[PDB]
């Protein structure tokens, strides 16, 4: 069977124009806000430091994600296990279902000015266009989603496996099913039984794997938390 | 740009 | 004095690849030097 | 160990002539593609000398003219410039398993 | 503002004492923690407002690929099956060693003759190599 | 600079054990296994055995496991082989040789002794 | 408000980092961690902000 | 500050002096008193060297 969890790792990075948020270029605030300019500087510096902090955590995470070595990954990996997690060479179908199940507003950056502007549908209601009224700025994620996909495949390439002592130098480079048997002998199941039941093991595993396509529902608390993380960012901006 |  | 800044792609340092062999034997990656 | 055989028992050629030697094996010698096939050279009055290794047609003590070839039970040697100092017995050898036997050999000669 | 900082400092102090009883007090195998190179001895010094740690570790390089086996089973008598302890069985590439297989440490490439100290008796498996002749750990 | 120095030939009578030596020179002697080969004819040769020069481990041709044996004097940088129970059928040109790996995982005889013979 | 959230995210990220170097990179006998079914292999994928 | 820096330094020197035992089936009950480099070799065998 399976369990799942969601751990948020970042806050969306934003900055705010501290003049336009208060006054949109009117000549009285061009004088009246001069005595308040130091409050704005404190505001900008604090936010700027927060943004730097978010990017530091990203770099620190990826420094541990990477491996000195990994297997290349090909179709038919996992043998009799289905391994539908494999990318559609890509991200993965599982990841893409998560992004599509999420109700988040259409993505930022391009087309920018032209997606606020009349060169688009009249039905857009994105807060992203409202950022060009209010002077809000959303900074881009640091990692690059393509590099992110490469990091997750790098993790998959270190699979098979964790056994054969510490594993912190050498890389075993063995088939996936074999590493599973070592994990099964790690919990005291005798190997004699495991050799008898090898097809059974693959079948029961695949049933647990198949249940992940029903995992994209609101009774999955982790799934619910992903949506709420998105909601909280939207709420703060709005 | 490159170092001094 | 210095000229213009240079645009660059962020490099992705790729892991050493090891072939996924089938059958009763396999390639094993092992280091031949080290440092503290 | 796997039996090695070779033919023709001897071959005589004109100087600078290309020539080959068949070296069939009783059983395939490949183990994970390693092959383990070495060829040796000998002349009267001297010890055998290494010539080539299954992936080494230069090196292992020789010039690039000594071309080992094949896989499985099918091995051969091809020398495109046979010369007067190539007049020697030639022996296929098996490093795959003990006793580490080797073929009876053949002899090249200049006519 | 001070109340918030005080709470974060207290939690930060808890993290440090746990590292003192792990990263400093003894070698650890958990990884992640400590320096990124396995773990060997680490040290700590006094710092303003806190503790400053340093860690030391093993940084492997120049990796090569070698042929290896899951285990060896002495095929002239199939009930004798063995597997390496904290290391691997590799095909021998060393001129000093007559043995067909060699044992190495897992942290570094270093072949050795096969002896009973480096192996343990295990249940048989079809992928273990079939050695029909000389296998010394125990020879019988 | 590698050299092998086999002991001189002799017309030994049958039933006598026969010791042959092959000193090594120009390399560190203990890091390479020693091999011996028997030549009864230029077209009829067979491997005799191998002995490590560091660990003393050995293997032999199955026909010689009850016959010839090998020992090493590491202080003299020399290898020896001694035949047990010589017979007229054992007359041969004998050659010592040193292990090498010109290709990974492939044994090769590399340098050869000049040859000695017994009859 | 944003400063508080930023700090909590950093801590949350640290926990994930520990699980990647433990729950994913190795089998563990600790229990508690990972799924509640002893521990056998676990996997991780990209998610929005996490 | 709550504590004298000299007493604090004494605590850090005691941490240097807490090496050996380094384990040996807990080591909470004992003090092996062996050379620092000797304990390192024990650690190096602990990582598969």
């Amino acid at each position: 069977g399976v369990t799942q969890e969601y751990i948020q790792t970042t806050i969306q990075k934003v900055t705010v124009d501290c003049k336009q948020y208060v006054c949109n270029g009117f000549q009285k605030c061009e004088q009246l806000l001069r005595e308040y300019g130091q409050f704005c500087s404190k505001i900008n510096q604090a936010l700027h430091g927060a943004n730097l902090r978010q990017d530091d955590s990203v770099r620190n995470l990826f420094a541990s994600v990477k491996s000195s070595q990994s297997s290349p990954i090909i179709p038919g990996f996992g043998g009799d296990f289905n391994l539908t997690l494999l990318e559609p060479v890509a991200r993965s179908a599982i990841e893409d279902l998560l992004f599509d199940k999420v109700t988040i507003a259409d993505p930022g950056y391009m087309q920018g000015y032209d997606d606020c502007m009349q060169q688009g549908p009249a039905s857009a209601r994105d807060l992203i266009c409202a950022q060009y009224v209010a002077g809000y700025k959303v900074l881009p994620p640091l990692m690059d989603v393509n590099m992110e996909a490469a990091y997750t495949s790098s993790l998959l390439g270190s699979i098979a496996g964790v056994g054969w002592t510490a594993g912190l130098s050498s890389f075993a480079a063995i088939p996936f099913a074999q590493s599973i048997f070592y994990r099964l002998n790690g919990v005291g199941i005798t190997q004699q039984v495991l050799s008898e039941n090898q097809k059974l093991i693959a079948n029961k595993f695949n049933q647990a794997l198949g249940a992940m396509q029903t995992g994209f529902t609101t009774t999955n608390e982790a799934f619910h938390k992903v949506q709420d993380a998105v909601n909280n960012n939207a709420q703060a901006l709005s | 740009d490159t170092p001094s | 004095v210095p000229g213009e800044m240079r645009l660059a792609s962020i490099a992705f340092n790729h892991p050493i690849q090891v072939d996924q062999l089938n059958s009763s034997y396999f390639k094993l990656s092992i280091p031949t030097n080290f440092s503290f | 160990d796997i039996v090695l055989t070779q033919s023709p028992a001897s071959l005589a050629v004109s100087l600078g002539q290309r020539a080959t030697i068949s070296c069939r094996a009783s059983e395939s010698v490949d183990n994970y593609g390693i092959s383990f096939m070495n060829w040796f050279q000998q002349k009267p009055g001297q010890p055998p000398k290494l010539l080539i290794s299954a992936t080494s047609n230069q090196g292992s003590g020789v010039p690039a003219r000594f071309i080992g070839s094949g896989s499985g039970t099918d091995f051969s040697l091809n020398i495109h410039p046979v010369e007067e100092d190539d007049t020697a017995m030639y022996f296929c050898q098996q490093s795959k398993e003990v006793p580490r036997t080797f073929g009876g050999g053949t002899k090249l000669e200049i006519k | 503002q001070q109340l918030v900082r005080s709470e974060s400092a207290a939690l930060s102090a808890q993290l440090a004492k746990d590292k003192v009883n792990e990263c400093v007090k003894a070698q650890s195998k958990r990884s992640g923690f400590c320096g990124q190179g396995t773990h060997i001895v680490s040290f700590v010094v006094n710092a303003p407002n806190g503790l400053y740690f340093m860690h030391v570790g093993y940084y492997p390089s120049n990796h090569i690929e070698v042929v290896s086996a899951y285990g060896l089973c002495d095929a002239a008598n199939p009930t004798n099956c063995i597997a390496p302890v904290n290391g691997y069985f590799i095909k021998t590439n060393n001129t000093r060693i007559v043995d067909e297989w060699s044992y190495t440490g897992s942290s570094f490439y270093a072949p050795e003759p096969i002896t009973s100290l480096n192996t343990k008796y295990v249940a048989p498996q079809v992928t273990y190599q079939n050695i029909s002749t000389n296998l010394p750990p125990p020879l019988l | 600079q590698v050299q092998l120095q086999q002991s001189g030939p002799e017309l030994v009578r049958p039933g006598v054990s026969v010791k042959i030596s092959c000193k090594g020179s120009g390399y560190t002697f203990t890091d390479y296994a020693i091999h011996w080969v028997k030549q009864s004819h230029a077209k009829s040769l067979e491997w005799i055995g191998v002995f490590s020069t560091y660990y003393g481990n050995t293997n032999y041709n199955q026909k010689f496991k009850g016959r010839a044996t090998m020992t090493v004097d590491k202080s003299s940088s020399t290898a020896y082989m001694e035949l047990a129970r010589l017979t007229s059928e054992d007359s041969a040109i004998y050659y010592c040789a040193r292990k090498s790996y010109y290709v990974d995982y492939v044994d090769a005889m590399d340098y050869w002794g000049q040859g000695t013979s017994v009859t």
